[PDB]
């Protein structure tokens, strides 16, 4: 598939909560 | 004359179905804002993104700017208060969060539309007066190395820092933007420096207002939410700032043509080829980066993606642009390989450079260009309406690099065709500029190289010039041809007039033997859209590990071979999920209404008439064999929840048990298996969306009609919809399974307090308790005690039980963790006692704004109904009914709860707790003995040697009882 569709990796303060 | 704006921009282009107001402005600061009014929202939002990331931070401090990010929530000169933002929010039915890229830093909240300005001047304060308390930073700077901690064993974070090791290391890009103890601690103590100026300067130089986006949500009119920004933002300082810029790539001549073998922490096979490319962003009307990944992407017939199948070689395969930084970018080509293909990688390149050939044979394509701009206008106009919190934070980033009049367009209007853009990126796909690496095992004892942050073992070779030669010889290969129209794209978009007999929840308009309808058509988005869900219920599908093996290999199977058909309805906004369950299995098709019956009807015909390829059978066998063992590293928490689960559960087969029967199921097994499964079933659906009564049952008998025909289908007998139960623990009891994680050098911990049965009642006075204790929980295990950067806590949900659960990843053994808990739980109970009436009166407040929070879309209002049809609870008009109940709630309800329920004297405490252990830890006690509250002394647990006898050792839970809904 075009990466343009895929999770960037970032640093988030908290964590998912899903 | 409004001297503290610079200039108001003209009119926001919108879609013409987006009902909400935007003025898009500049403040004389420099700081781009975007004001949204929506009059029906019920919680407002903000964000704020500094364009600024840890590429900017200092060589010597790594992860600086991430340190900087967790730090302007604790404290300002304003709200001086540790907390005073989190539990603002809290106390409001708010949230917030914020993450650090290499050149952003996005901060968000949301909150009860009525109290936006207290939540927002709580907010501005981040950026003008930050406190960077000596106290906090030395408790916060543990969450940063937690967080960093559980990334170190993530294979995607192993090879996002590789990449960055792997190329030129003068370049900023090859920096640690997370971030540790030893980098933001250890290292700058022994180094005479003082972090807390360090944050000051770092904050001071370049938290500038020429270098912000802002972006405000709320039910106030354009005007007054104007003044509003103005008055808490205009006072931002701007130090002109140049923004940082990064022309010259990070991959030179030195770092091309190179092949790099790395050892991955899972069972995995990939291969990923990189481009060096220039910054393509400024292209963005015309993006020829994505019409290369489009094709160079391209599933469906003729494609890269195809013949790298059929040769049994590859899987999947991801392909277009990647992002960088302001100055560079990459184009990548990645896919997955099988054990052949792991042998044929330098066959699998050849493939895609000859493919490459074929589009500079056959030069850019307008249609194709046309096509994606259509597409793309469509899903612009009919866009879903978004979260608040997610289109604020959305926007204050994009603001950065669109105009003010095009920040809602930019990334979906498609002008400008460009044959001259399309053809410079592709003559960067050559052999020449090309880097691969591989991810195997198979490198196991081969590497000779360390990456220093991750541990992360791997080997560099130059490609062998022949090899070059061969890739840059590619001729065309027949296989390969360029997609045909799009016959999916859809067309008809008119929105149905609504019936008469419009019902404001889904209605049973059908109750047979083999199915049971549930339908709605849509009375409030108006969009060209409908959501299809079906439940098939098959005993067979869960009754022993071998069947749950091949029932999950059977639809991997099948959504294997629809792929190709099935690409196309995805670009078309049209696309499915299909999956085994514990009861057998479920389809979900949503999307444009449009093309759906012939999307669904397709997937029901190949569903009843499949042949299994063998060759994909073993690919995918093998594939699934790994996926099982992979769990293994899996983190610390997660292994915790999973155990519960398997703990909790009436019937529940474990990854042991799955792979150990994976062997067993041989292709003529499963080709029998399948005819099995669909013999006899049931079906319920829920039809949600732009569609007619009719149109729905006509849907729905074509689903039973079509198995009927191919596969024969008879009903399933009523006793045969079984449910499973939840063990029902035993008062005052306390269990303890322990387990470890070898993988993982953490310890993960889940305590479940089982409480009892959902009902109105009980669903209420545990969802209060939670919403009680939700922000003191997250101060006091993590920013005040910091146990770990994964603390939680809330309700569980699961087969009709409920009760309270708290999950901690730590370095802590589970039962110091454990001890903290309790003490932690004491606290709470002291302080339910001293809180003002009006302080219950307010949790209770923002807890029904939570719940009778509005679905902005037609997917989020259709996930609650099937939430109550799935759980066979019905409950449609739950959250009236129980917020209603929640209002009417004392202190003292809370209070004998807990002492009833909760308390570790309290008569019916009902406590399991799983242990997960660190890998370098071979044992651990159960049990055991500052400025710390004092923990309760805990009663000897029981400790859980084997699954199965612990849940026949205890009494099941009923099930819980169906809400009435009458109709034919």
């Amino acid at each position: 598939k075009c990466n343009t569709a895929t999770q960037r990796l970032a640093n988030f303060l908290v964590h998912s909560s899903n | 004359n409004n001297p503290a704006i610079k200039r108001i921009g003209n009119h926001i282009t919108k879609s013409p179905e987006d009902k909400r107001e935007y003025r898009g402005l500049e403040l004389a600061n420099g700081i781009k804002v975007l004001l949204i009014s929506d009059p029906t929202t019920d919680k407002s939002s903000a964000a704020l993104d500094v364009h600024i990331g840890s590429l900017s931070d200092p060589p010597n401090i790594a992860g600086l700017s991430h340190f900087c990010q967790h730090m302007l929530f604790l404290g300002t000169k304003k709200y001086p208060k540790e907390n005073e933002y989190s539990q603002f929010l809290s106390e409001h039915a708010g949230s917030s969060n914020a993450f650090t890229s290499g050149e952003h830093t996005n901060y968000y909240f949301d909150v009860s539309h009525e109290h936006l300005e207290g939540a927002l001047d709580r907010f501005a304060q981040f950026f003008l007066c930050p406190l960077f308390d000596e106290s906090c930073k030395d408790r916060e700077v543990n969450a940063v190395d937690s967080e960093h901690e559980k990334n170190v064993m993530n294979d995607a974070w192993r090879l996002f820092q590789l990449e960055k090791a792997t190329g030129n290391p003068k370049h900023p890009f090859s920096k640690f933007g997370t971030g540790n103890k030893y980098t933001l601690e250890t290292r700058p103590n022994q180094e005479g420096i003082d972090v807390r100026q360090e944050l000051l300067k770092f904050h001071s130089a370049y938290y500038s207002s020429n270098l912000m986006a802002v972006c405000v949500l709320g039910r106030e009119s354009l005007d007054d939410l104007t003044n509003l920004v103005v008055k808490l933002f205009s006072e931002v300082e701007n130090k002109n700032v140049p923004l940082p810029e990064f022309p010259e790539h990070p991959f030179q001549e030195e770092h091309l043509k190179q092949l790099y073998k790395i050892v991955p922490i899972k069972d995995i096979r990939n291969l990923y080829v990189t481009f060096p490319i220039p910054d393509l962003q400024k292209y963005y009307k015309s993006n020829p980066g994505h019409y290369l990944g489009h094709l160079i992407g391209h599933e469906g017939p003729g494609s890269l993606l195809s013949e790298l199948k059929s040769k049994g070689w590859v899987n999947t395969l991801v392909g277009g642009q990647k992002e960088g930084a302001r100055g560079f970018m990459f184009f990548i080509i990645n896919v997955d390989l099988t054990e052949e293909g792991l042998l044929h990688v330098e066959d699998i390149i050849l493939h895609m450079f000859q493919y490459i050939q074929k589009l500079r044979a056959e030069g850019p394509q307008e249609w194709v260009f046309q096509e994606c701009k259509d597409l793309n206008a469509v899903a612009f106009r009919f866009k879903d309406k978004e979260r608040p919190r997610g289109y604020t934070s959305k926007i204050a980033g994009i603001l950065h690099y669109y105009p003010l009049e095009e920040v809602l367009t930019a990334e979906y209007l498609l002008e400008e065709f460009r044959p001259d853009l399309i053809e410079m990126v592709l003559d960067k796909l050559r052999p020449e500029n090309v880097r691969v690496a591989i991810v195997s095992k198979s490198f196991e004892g081969k590497t000779d190289r360390t990456e220093e942050w991750y541990g992360t073992q791997y080997k560099q070779e130059a490609i062998p010039d022949e090899v070059i030669k061969k890739w840059q010889n590619a001729d065309l290969n027949g296989k390969f041809k360029l997609p045909t129209k799009n016959e999916f794209i859809p067309t008809n978009f008119e929105i149905l007039p609504l019936e008469k007999e419009a019902t404001p929840y889904p209605a049973l308009i059908k109750d047979t033997a083999m199915s049971k309808l549930w339908f709605k058509q849509d009375d409030k988005f108006f969009l060209p859209k409908a959501c299809l869900n079906f439940e098939f219920f098959s005993p067979f599908a869960y009754v022993d590990p071998l069947h749950c093996n091949m029932a999950y290999l059977y639809l991997e199977l099948l959504k294997d071979s629809l792929n190709e058909y099935a690409y196309a309805a995805e670009l078309a906004g049209l696309s499915y999920d299909l999956q085994n369950t514990i009861y057998g299995m479920y389809l979900s098709v949503k999307g444009y209404n449009d093309k759906q019956p012939i999307l669904l009807k397709k997937i029901i015909e190949k569903m009843a008439t499949f042949e299994i390829d063998e060759k994909r059978f073993e690919i995918i066998k093998e594939a699934y064999m790994r996926s099982l063992n992979n769990f293994r590293a899996e983190q610390p928490h997660q292994h915790a929840m999973y155990y519960l689960r398997l703990l909790m559960t009436e019937v529940a087969w474990t990854k042991d048990e799955l792979k150990e029967a994976l062997d067993d199921v041989t292709l003529p097994r499963l080709k029998a298996f399948i005819p099995q499964l669909l013999s006899r079933l049931h079906i319920e659906a829920l039809l949600h969306g732009n569609i007619t009564k009719q149109a729905a049952l006509g849907i729905m008998q074509m689903v039973e009609d079509t198995l009927i025909e191919h596969a024969h289908t008879k009903p399933l007998l009523p006793s045969q919809l079984v449910r499973y139960r939840e063990v029902q623990l035993p008062d005052r009891g306390w269990f303890v399974y322990q387990q470890r994680n070898e993988v993982h050098n953490n310890c993960g911990i889940e305590i479940y307090y089982q409480t009892d049965m959902q009902s109105t009642s009980e669903n209420m006075f545990l969802e209060l308790f939670c919403q009680i204790i939700s922000e003191p929980c997250f101060n006091t295990l993590r920013t005040k005690e910091q146990l770990g950067y994964i603390v939680f806590s809330g309700p569980r949900r699961a087969n009709g039980i409920q009760g309270l659960r708290f999950i901690i990843q730590s370095e802590k053994p589970p039962h110091y963790l454990e001890s903290r808990v309790e003490a932690f739980l004491i606290t709470m109970e002291k302080s339910i006692e001293d809180m003002t009436e009006e302080a219950f009166q307010k949790h209770i407040q923002a807890l029904a704004i939570r719940r009778l929070d509005k679905p902005k879309k037609l997917s989020a209002e259709c996930a609650k109904y099937w939430g109550e049809i799935i759980s066979q609870q019905y409950n449609f008009d739950r959250d009236n009914t129980e917020v209603a109940y929640l209002k009417t709630l004392t202190k003292e309800d809370i209070i004998k709860f807990y002492k009833e329920m909760l308390a570790v004297d309290a008569p019916r405490r009902h406590k399991v707790s799983v242990h997960v252990l660190a890998r370098e830890m071979d044992s651990c006690p159960v049990v055991g003995e500052i400025n710390l509250s004092q923990a309760p002394a805990l009663p000897q647990p029981e400790v859980i040697q084997n699954m199965t006898e612990f849940k026949r050792g205890l009494p099941l839970f009923p099930l819980v009882k169906p809400h009435i809904n009458f109709m034919a």
